[PDB]
C-alpha cells in the first residue's frame, strides 16, 4: 500500500499534460511547479487532486478514502523527484503536498458517518479564530536518580512513559521535562454556511476546524474559502475524572488546504505583494488603456451595468474607489490625515439609491450594509460584552471598524435618532475611535469610508424651502462629507419613457479583470503629488466658494472643503496614472464638487 | 416463550400476498428481502395491520412488549437475508428494522401517554422544537491488540460506556503479560443519529395549561425528516432512562410522518389528472380559481382575483447580476368589518408554506431574527423569526397600522432584496427570506372620510407604500341595495352553514393546493414587440399621479409591478409567453384599486 502508490505517483508529477492555461505545451507541469518551489522559498505544492484523477483511478480512490496514510508518501514521492534541483539550493524544512478541489464536494448538512476520516471539501464564511494552541509531539523525560534524559517519540497518537532509567533501574523516577520537548500549534476556527446552498427556511450551521502546524493563521474572519481536509470525530467524557465516554462522538475538520477565489469581488489588500505578480502582458495593457482621452468617463460607465444614466453619481462612487494618496504626517505632530471619501445621496424616493449601496456592498471586499432602525450607537464602533466563560468584560468590534478597509453603506440615514448619529463624527473624520469605559480604555482605528443614503424631509422634495431645509442635516455633519449628490429627479416625460424603455430590456436576456486589475495597480504603484500650478488654481477655488455658499443659504463651506479638494483632485490622478497633479485634475474635481448641489 | 414465534414470523415474512400492487398476487416483503440482500436498501417498515390481517393475536403480543419482538424479526431477517443472495452478528448488520403503527391504535396527545405504556407501542401528535444536527452514534467499538496482531469488538446499548484495557485473549495475556489496545474509528460502526423535543398543539391544552414536552430520538434512516416548527406525527416505543426509583423517559421513535396539511404530507402526491386538465384547459379557468376563493363571502369579486396571482407570484430574474423579486406583496387598507381578517385566515390555510403573525402582538426582533442566550452555556445563538419561518411561501400581518414604528422599518429589508442580513453581537450573516407578505389596515382613525386626501388617512411613510404593489383600497359603502344583498347571503350561511349555490362549485382546498403547485413551475417569457406598449401605459400613470391632487407616490418600481403583474396571468393560463391580453388585465387590476374612491 506504501511502496505501490510512490510509484504510482511520481509517474504522475513527471508525465503530466493538461488541455489547459494557467498564469496566463510547456508538459511538465507539475515539474515547472517544483522548479518554482525551488527558485523561491515556500516548500508547498499545491496538487488537484482531480488530475489525478484523470492520470490514474486506482490512487485517486486511495487519496479521498485513506488519507491521512497517503499523504506522507506524497511527501516523500516528491522529495525524490527533487533531485533536479537537490544541489543548486537546498532549503531545510522539507516538500509538501496538498490535495484539493476547484468545486466544491460537500454540503455542511450531507456529512454522513460513512465519511467520517476521509477527504472532504466544503465552503463557508469564517466567524471567528483563536490564539495558538500548544501540541506535544515529542516528550522528554528524566530522572530523579539517574538524572539521565530519554527523549520518547509520540507515534501512535499518544505518549508512554518508560518507567526504567537506563541506568539507575527505580522502575518509575522518569518525570516529564514540558519546556524541553517539543510542541507545534494549533489553532480553532468556525465556518458557517453560505446563504445560497441552505434548505428551505432554516438558520445557518457552524463547522469547527482545526488548522495545524503552518496553516496556522492564514485566514480572517470575514472571508469565504474552500476549505479542503479529513473530517474526523473525537470521542468525549462525562466526567473530567472516570472513563466513561459518551456514545454520541463529536466531529471537526483537520483542514489541509485553503482557497479564497473571490472574483466576484476586487481585491483585498493581503494580495499588494501578489500586485508584484502582474503577467507584464498586462501592465502594456493597462498603461495603453490608461492613455484614451476619456478613460474616466470609460471605466466609470461600467459601474453597475444596470443603473441608467445617473452620469456624475457614478463618477463620484469611482473616485471613492482610488481615494488620494496616504501621506506621512508623522512628523509635523499634526497626527494622520484622512485619505478616503465620504459620500452622501439624497434625493426624492424611486430614484434608485438604495440599489447603488446594493451595488457597492457587492462589489468592494471587505464591505458592510447597515440600515437606519436595525443599528444603534454601540453596534457601529464598539461594545462591550460580558464574556461567558471568564466572567470578565471584554471589548469587540462594531460594523464600522469591521469594514476597516472598504465601504460601510448606511441606508435609511435620516432615520435613526440623533444619539446614534452623533456617534459617526469621530470615526468618519479622524479615522480613530477612542474608548474609555468600565474596564478597557484603548483607541482603536479604521481606515473605512462611509456612503450613506437620505430622503428629504417629508420624503418629499418641495422646492419652497431652502437646500439646508430639505436635508435637516447640521452642519457639524454635513462638512464631513465631501460629496452630497442631491437627486432632483421629477416626472421628465423624456427621462421616465428612456428608463422605462431601459428596464423593460432587462427581461429578455468593458470586462471586469479589467478593472479590477486597474484599480490594484493603481493602487500599489501610484502616488500623486501635488505640483505649483496645481496648487494655484487650489487657492482660488476656496476663496470664491466661500462667496458662493455663504448667501444662497445651501450648503456654507470651512476650510475642511479645501482639503476636500485635494482628495477628489488626486483620486482623479490615479486614475489616469498621472503621479502628478496638474491643473486639469482641478477643475474637473470641483466642477464635481460644485454640479452635484444643483 | 419466543422459540417458535421467530417461526411464526418467517412463515409470515415468507408468505404475504397483496394486490394493490397493480400487478397480481406478488410478495409484498419478498422482494424487500431481496433488495436488502442486494444492499441496495436500508429500512424495513414491516407494517402491522399487515400481520393484524392473519395473525391479530400476535399484534397484541408486540404492541404490549415491542421490544423484544423488534430483535426477534431482526434476527429473522438476518437469517433469511442468506437463504435469498466477522465475530460479532451485529457488526455485520448493515440494516435496520422498523414498525409502522397498527391502524386499529388510536395517536394518542403527548398528556395521555402516562407510565401505565412504558415500553409499548404509543403513537404521539406535536410540534417539532430544537430538532438538532446529525452526529454520529457508535455502535460496535473495533479495538486492535498492536503488539499481538489482533482484532477486538464490544457492543454498546447505554447513551455511556467504559471502554476496554485488557486484550483479553488468553494467549496474549498467557504469552507476555502484558499489553495494551488501542481504539479506532475504521473498524467500528457508527450509525446516524438526532435528538429532537416535541411540544403539545396549545390548542388541545387546557385553557390555561402549561404544555409538557417529549424527547424523541431519531436515529437510522428517520433522521433529516421533520423541520423546526413542524406539525409532525411519531410512532415509536416509550422507554425510560438508564442510569432513586423515579426515572425519566423519552420516545424512542420507528416512525414519524409529516401532517402538516392537517391529514397527511401529500405534497409529493400533487399529481394531476387528465379529468382535471380538462377544467384546467378551459376557457376561463383563472376566473373559477378566483370564484373559489373564501366563498363563504360575498362580493370582492375583484380582491379574490389578486389574492390568487400573490399565491402564483411572478418570474423573477439575474440580468448582469442585478436581482429583481418574484413575488408579490399586497395590501388591504379598507373599512372596518369587511372581511379583511377572514380573507387572510384564509390564504393561511391555503399555502404550503405559511405563518400569520399580528402587528400588536409581535415586535420587529421577531420578525426577522433574534439573537438569544443560553443560561447553560453563555453562548448566543441564532434564532429565526415569521418572515425566516415562512421562507418559500406567504406571511400574514393583520393590524398592519398598529405596530410600532421602530418595529415596523424591519421589513423594508425583507420587502426588495428578500434577505435578513443580521450584525448583533453574537453573529454576523445573511439569511435567506424569500416571502410574499399580505397585510391589512384601517384607514386614518378606523374609517375613511372624504375630508382628508389620500395619503392622510392612510399615514404611510412613502418609502413603505412603494414596496407593496397593490395596496387594495375597500370601503363599507351603506348602499341599501347592496347591503340587502350582503344580509341575504350572510342569512342563508347561517342557516344552512354553506354558501348559496353559485355559477361553478368551489373546488376543495386540497385540490387548488395542487392546482397551484403546478401552476408556479413555467417561468415564460416576455416578448420584445410588447415594451412598446407596457412602456405607453407606464408613461400615462406618471402623468396622472403628476396632475392629480390625490394620487399616491408612484416611481420606477411600479414598472416592475406591470411586469411581474402579468407573468403571473400568463402563468395561469400555462402559455409559455406572456401575450397582449394579460397586459391590459394588469393595467385594469392597478386601476380597479383605487376607483373605491370615486
Ligand atoms: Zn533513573
Ligand atoms: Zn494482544
Amino acid at each position: 500500500n506504501v511502496a505501490a502508490c510512490k510509484e504510482n505517483f511520481q509517474r504522475f508529477l513527471q508525465r503530466f499534460i493538461d488541455p489547459l492555461a494557467k498564469e496566463e505545451i510547456t508538459e511538465p507541469l507539475y515539474m515547472q511547479r517544483l522548479g518554482e518551489i525551488n527558485v523561491i522559498g515556500e516548500p508547498f505544492l499545491n496538487v488537484n487532486c482531480e488530475h489525478i484523477k484523470s492520470f490514474d483511478k486506482n490512487l485517486y480512490r486511495q487519496l479521498i478514502s485513506y488519507p491521512q496514510e497517503v499523504i506522507p508518501t506524497f511527501d516523500m514521492a516528491v522529495n525524490e523527484i527533487f533531485f533536479d534541483r537537490y544541489p543548486d539550493s537546498i532549503l531545510e524544512h522539507q516538500i509538501q503536498v496538498r490535495p484539493f478541489n476547484a468545486l466544491k464536494t460537500k454540503n455542511m448538512r450531507n456529512l454522513n458517518p460513512e465519511d467520517i476520516d476521509q477527504l472532504i471539501t466544503i465552503s463557508g464564511m469564517v466567524i471567528r479564530t483563536s490564539q495558538l494552541i500548544p501540541e506535544m509531539q515529542e516528550a522528554f523525560f528524566q530522572c530523579q536518580v539517574c538524572a539521565h534524559t530519554t527523549r520518547v517519540e509520540m507515534d501512535r497518537g499518544r505518549i508512554a512513559e518508560p518507567s526504567v532509567c537506563g541506568r539507575c533501574h527505580t522502575t518509575h523516577s522518569m518525570a516529564l521535562i514540558h519546556n524541553r520537548s517539543l510542541f507545534s500549534d494549533k489553532q480553532m476556527i468556525k465556518l458557517q454556511e453560505s446563504p445560497e446552498d441552505m434548505p428551505a427556511g432554516q438558520t445557518p450551521h457552524t463547522v469547527i476546524l482545526f488548522a495545524h502546524n503552518d496553516l496556522v493563521d492564514k485566514v480572517q474572519p470575514g472571508d469565504r474559502v474552500n476549505v479542503t481536509g479529513i473530517y474526523r470525530a473525537v470521542p468525549i467524557r462525562v466526567n473530567p475524572r472516570v472513563s466513561n465516554v459518551k456514545s454520541v462522538y463529536k466531529t471537526h475538520i483537520d483542514v489541509i488546504h485553503y482557497r479564497k477565489t473571490d472574483a466576484k469581488r476586487l481585491h483585498g489588500l493581503d494580495e499588494e505583494a501578489e500586485q508584484k505578480l502582474f503577467s507584464e502582458k498586462r501592465v502594456e495593457l493597462l498603461k495603453e488603456l490608461s492613455r484614451k482621452p476619456d478613460i474616466y468617463e470609460r471605466l466609470a460607465s461600467a459601474l453597475a451595468p444596470s443603473i441608467y444614466e445617473h452620469e456624475d453619481i457614478k463618477k463620484g462612487i469611482l473616485l471613492q474607489l482610488f481615494g488620494g494618496t496616504r501621506k506621512d504626517f508623522s512628523h509635523t505632530g499634526r497626527g494622520k490625515f484622512r485619505a478616503e471619501i465620504n459620500i452622501l445621496l439624497c434625493g426624492d424616493p424611486g430614484t434608485s439609491k438604495s440599489q447603488l449601496l446594493q451595488y457597492v456592498y457587492n462589489l468592494v471586499p471587505r464591505g458592510q450594509y447597515t440600515s437606519g432602525k436595525g443599528s444603534s450607537a454601540v453596534g457601529l464602533t464598539a461594545y462591550v460584552m460580558k464574556d461567558p466563560e471568564t466572567r470578565q468584560l471584554v471589548l469587540q468590534t462594531g460594523a464600522l471598524v469591521l469594514s476597516d478597509n472598504g465601504i460601510c453603506c448606511i441606508d435609511e440615514f435620516d432615520k435613526m435618532n440623533e444619539s446614534t448619529r452623533s456617534v459617526l463624527h469621530e470615526v468618519m473624520e479622524q479615522q480613530t475611535l477612542s474608548i474609555a469605559k468600565a474596564g478597557i480604555i484603548c483607541q482603536l482605528n479604521a481606515r473605512t469610508s462611509v456612503l450613506a443614503a437620505a430622503n428629504p424631509i417629508e420624503s418629499q422634495w418641495n422646492p419652497k424651502k431652502t437646500t439646508i431645509e430639505n436635508i435637516q442635516l447640521p452642519h457639524t455633519l454635513l462638512s464631513r462629507f465631501d460629496l452630497i449628490f442631491l437627486l432632483l429627479d421629477p416626472q421628465d416625460e423624456a427621462y421616465d419613457r428612456r428608463l422605462a424603455h431601459h428596464l423593460v430590456a432587462l427581461y429578455y436576456q468593458l470586462d471586469m479583470a479589467v478593472l479590477k486589475d486597474y484599480i490594484a495597480y493603481a493602487h500599489s504603484t501610484i502616488m500623486p503629488r501635488l505640483s505649483e500650478e496645481a496648487s494655484q488654481a487650489l487657492i482660488e477655488a476656496y476663496v470664491d466658494m466661500r462667496k458662493i455658499g455663504s448667501s444662497r443659504g445651501m450648503v456654507s463651506a470651512y476650510p475642511r472643503q479645501l482639503e476636500s479638494l485635494i482628495r477628489l483632485a488626486e483620486a482623479h490622478a490615479k486614475v489616469r496614472l498621472s503621479n502628478k497633479v496638474e491643473a486639469i485634475d482641478v477643475e474637473e474635481a470641483k466642477r464635481l464638487h460644485r454640479e452635484a448641489l444643483k | 416463550d419466543y422459540a417458535l414465534e421467530k417461526e411464526k414470523v418467517k412463515k409470515f415474512l415468507q408468505e404475504f400476498y397483496q394486490d394493490d400492487e397493480l400487478g397480481k398476487k406478488q410478495f409484498k416483503y419478498g422482494n424487500q428481502l431481496v433488495r436488502l440482500a442486494h444492499r441496495e436498501q436500508v429500512a424495513l417498515y414491516v407494517d402491522l395491520d399487515d400481520v393484524a390481517e392473519d395473525d391479530p393475536e400476535l399484534v397484541d403480543s408486540i404492541c404490549e412488549n415491542a421490544r423484544r419482538y423488534a430483535k426477534l424479526f431482526a434476527d429473522a431477517v438476518q437469517e433469511l437475508l442468506p437463504q435469498y443472495k466477522q465475530y460479532p452478528a451485529e457488526l455485520m448488520r448493515r440494516f435496520e428494522l422498523y414498525f409502522q403503527g397498527p391502524s386499529s391504535n388510536k395517536p394518542r396527545v403527548i398528556r395521555e401517554v402516562r407510565a401505565d405504556s412504558v415500553g409499548k407501542l404509543v403513537t404521539v401528535r406535536g410540534i417539532v422544537t430544537r430538532v438538532s444536527e446529525v452526529k454520529p452514534k457508535m455502535v460496535v467499538a473495533t479495538y486492535t491488540c498492536d503488539q499481538c496482531g489482533a482484532e477486538t469488538y464490544q457492543p454498546i446499548q447505554s447513551p455511556t460506556f467504559m471502554p476496554l484495557i485488557m486484550c483479553p485473549s488468553q494467549e496474549c495475556q498467557t504469552n507476555r503479560s502484558g499489553g495494551r489496545l488501542y481504539l479506532q474509528t475504521r473498524g467500528s460502526r457508527f450509525i446516524k443519529f438526532q435528538e429532537m423535543k416535541m411540544q403539545e398543539h396549545s390548542d388541545q391544552v387546557p385553557v390555561g395549561n402549561i404544555p409538557r414536552s417529549i424527547t424523541v430520538l431519531v436515529e437510522g434512516e428517520n433522521t433529516r425528516i421533520a423541520q423546526p416548527g413542524d406539525h409532525v406525527s411519531v410512532t415509536g416505543i416509550f422507554l425510560p432512562i438508564l442510569r432513586g426509583l423515579l426515572s425519566e423517559t423519552y420516545l424512542e421513535a420507528h416512525r414519524i410522518v409529516k401532517m402538516n396539511k392537517s391529514e397527511d404530507d401529500e405534497s409529493g402526491a400533487g399529481e394531476l389528472t387528465r379529468e382535471e386538465l380538462r377544467q384546467i384547459a378551459e376557457e376561463d379557468f383563472y376566473e373559477k380559481l378566483a370564484a373559489s376563493i373564501a366563498p363563504e363571502i360575498y362580493g370582492h369579486e375583484d380582491v379574490k382575483k389578486a389574492l390568487l396571482l400573490l399565491l402564483v407570484g411572478g418570474v423573477d430574474q439575474s440580468p448582469r447580476g442585478m436581482k429583481i423579486r418574484g413575488n408579490i406583496n399586497i395590501c388591504l387598507m379598507g373599512d372596518p368589518g369587511v372581511a379583511k381578517s377572514q380573507l387572510l385566515s384564509y390564504i393561511d390555510r391555503l399555502a404550503p408554506r405559511s405563518q400569520y403573525t399580528t402587528g400588536r402582538g409581535s415586535s420587529g426582533v421577531g420578525l426577522t431574527a433574534a439573537v438569544l442566550r443560553d443560561s447553560v452555556s453563555g453562548e448566543l445563538t441564532l434564532e429565526g423569526g415569521a418572515l425566516v419561518l415562512a421562507d418559500q411561501g406567504v406571511c400574514c400581518i393583520d393590524e398592519f397600522d398598529k405596530m410600532a414604528e421602530a418595529d415596523r422599518t424591519a421589513i423594508h429589508e425583507v420587502m426588495e432584496q428578500q434577505t435578513i442580513s443580521i450584525a448583533k453581537a453574537g453573529i454576523l450573516t445573511t439569511l435567506n427570506a424569500r416571502c410574499s407578505i399580505l397585510a391589512a389596515a384601517n384607514p386614518a382613525y378606523g374609517r375613511y372620510n372624504p375630508r382628508r386626501s389620500l395619503e392622510q388617512n392612510i399615514q404611510l411613510p412613502a418609502a413603505l407604500l412603494s414596496r407593496f404593489d397593490l395596496l387594495w383600497l375597500i370601503q363599507d359603502r351603506p348602499d341599501r341595495d347592496n347591503d340587502l344583498r350582503l344580509a341575504q347571503h350572510i342569512t342563508y350561511v347561517h342557516q344552512h352553514s354553506r354558501q348559496p349555490p353559485s355559477q361553478f362549485e368551489p373546488l376543495d382546498m386540497k385540490l387548488m393546493r395542487r392546482y397551484i403547485a403546478m401552476c408556479r413551475e413555467k417561468q415564460p417569457m416576455v416578448p420584445e414587440s410588447l415594451a412598446d406598449y407596457i412602456t405607453a401605459a407606464y408613461v400615462e400613470m406618471r402623468r396622472e399621479a403628476w396632475a392629480s391632487k390625490d394620487a399616491t407616490y408612484t416611481s420606477a418600481r411600479t414598472l416592475l409591478a406591470i411586469l411581474r403583474l402579468s407573468t403571473a396571468l400568463a402563468r395561469l393560463r400555462m402559455v409559455d409567453v406572456v401575450e397582449k391580453e394579460d397586459v391590459n388585465e394588469a393595467i385594469r387590476l392597478m386601476e380597479m384599486s383605487k376607483d373605491s374612491l370615486l
